């Protein structure tokens, strides 16, 4: 019902035969052509390997199409993708942030490794 | 690795006693063209690029300039009307027929939240076995223990 | 958190027997000290 | 994105639960030090 590259709902939607999974004509068309393989499983996949209605109402005030409408379009194109190259930045970030606070964790469980045994060790040798 | 989370039944304390030590550990280590350039700018400095505010307004005895302004507006009132035309003659019938399809579209959504659902709670119930497993094997183990730590004293 | 639970249990799964071996062998040095401690004690009734 | 996103909701998830390894660990470390210091002193 959707497409596996754009996210849209397709026009005309294809489906893959090595790895099965629907994308729009011009999307696939587009990735087999820059490098010819299927771009989620990174098999080889040709033009030829592909195989091939939807209903939107119009709005009732559809002059907009050209300003309104489209103003709009490349906005909401615009602030997004700029707010998700934010959201990427901060996802690498907040990884660095994770790996040394594990790492740093690590080295409180090896320093408390040698730690703790040896105190129940000196309670064994206690005995004697 | 080891860190029972079902069977250690571990206080809000214990995670800010645990932070410090982590933290002091931490005190110790410390693709396309010209359109990529004016998007990032446009979303960057918060401005929209301007649309022909134009065909609106209008004036009436202007020149040969609104002569072209005026005969714009006819021929899109004539489009719009023509445009409203074909709308309503199917009417709701391609409104409707599109809300059905909406409705197919969400179903299936929800389906995969049920999918996925289950199989995480299928996941964290065999979890739970072996925390219960284990935790008796401990238990086990701890009761073992003692007993030699006073066994060892009583012989001596 | 599907893949999360499908982590927590491929790296919990591991550390449990690691848990346990250790305490195992943790557990055999202790019955050596108990298995020789009355020994002793069981010498104790030789010199009478 | 998503794929960075599941090594943040893996690790954070794992740094917790590598956490409680050291809240249980430090609380036997703990008792050690009483008992023999108890043990030790008579």
């Amino acid at each position: 019902m959707l497409c596996a590259i754009s996210g849209k709902v397709p026009r005309r939607p294809v489906l893959s035969p090595k790895s099965r999974t629907i994308f729009e004509k011009s999307l696939l068309e587009q990735y087999v052509k820059d490098t010819g393989n299927d771009p989620i499983t990174n098999e080889p996949l040709s033009i030829e390997e592909i195989v091939e209605s939807a209903q939107q109402a119009s709005l009732t005030e559809s002059i907009p199409n050209l300003l309104t409408s489209l103003q709009n379009e490349w906005d909401a194109i615009m602030l997004e993708n700029f707010k998700l190259r934010s959201t990427l930045d901060s996802l690498t970030k907040k990884l660095s942030t994770v790996m040394y606070e594990r790492d740093a964790a690590k080295l409180v469980a090896a320093q408390l490794l040698m730690e703790k045994n040896e105190d129940s060790k000196d309670l064994p040798k206690s005995s004697q | 690795m080891d860190g029972l989370s079902f069977v250690d039944k571990i206080p809000d304390g214990y995670k800010n006693e645990i932070d410090q030590l982590v933290k002091k550990e931490f005190a110790n280590i410390k693709a396309d063209n010209s359109v990529s350039t004016l998007t990032n700018a446009l979303y960057t400095e918060y401005l929209k690029q301007r649309n022909n505010k134009k065909r609106r307004t209008p004036d009436f005895n202007d020149d040969d300039d609104t002569l072209f302004l005026e005969e714009y507006r006819r021929k899109y009132p004539r489009i719009d009307t023509s445009r409203y035309i074909p709308n309503e003659s199917s009417e709701v019938s391609l409104l409707g027929i599109v809300d059905s399809y909406l409705k197919h579209q969400e179903i299936v959504l929800d389906t995969l939240l049920p999918q996925t659902v289950s199989n995480q709670w299928r996941i964290n119930n065999d979890y739970i076995r072996q925390t219960c497993t284990i935790v008796e094997e401990m238990n086990i183990q701890q009761r073992k223990q003692i007993n030699d730590l006073e066994i060892y004293r009583k012989r001596l | 958190m599907c893949s999360t639970l499908c982590h927590h249990s491929l790296p919990a799964l591991i550390e449990g027997q690691r848990k346990y071996y250790a305490d195992y062998y943790a557990y055999r040095q202790e019955i050596r000290s108990l298995e020789g401690r009355r020994k002793r004690l069981q010498a104790m009734l030789n010199s009478s | 994105l998503d794929s960075l996103t599941k090594k943040l909701s893996t690790v954070m998830y794992e740094r917790d639960a590598a956490k409680l390894v050291a809240a249980q660990l430090l609380m036997e470390k703990n008792e050690d030090s009483k008992d023999l210091p108890k043990s030790s002193q008579q």
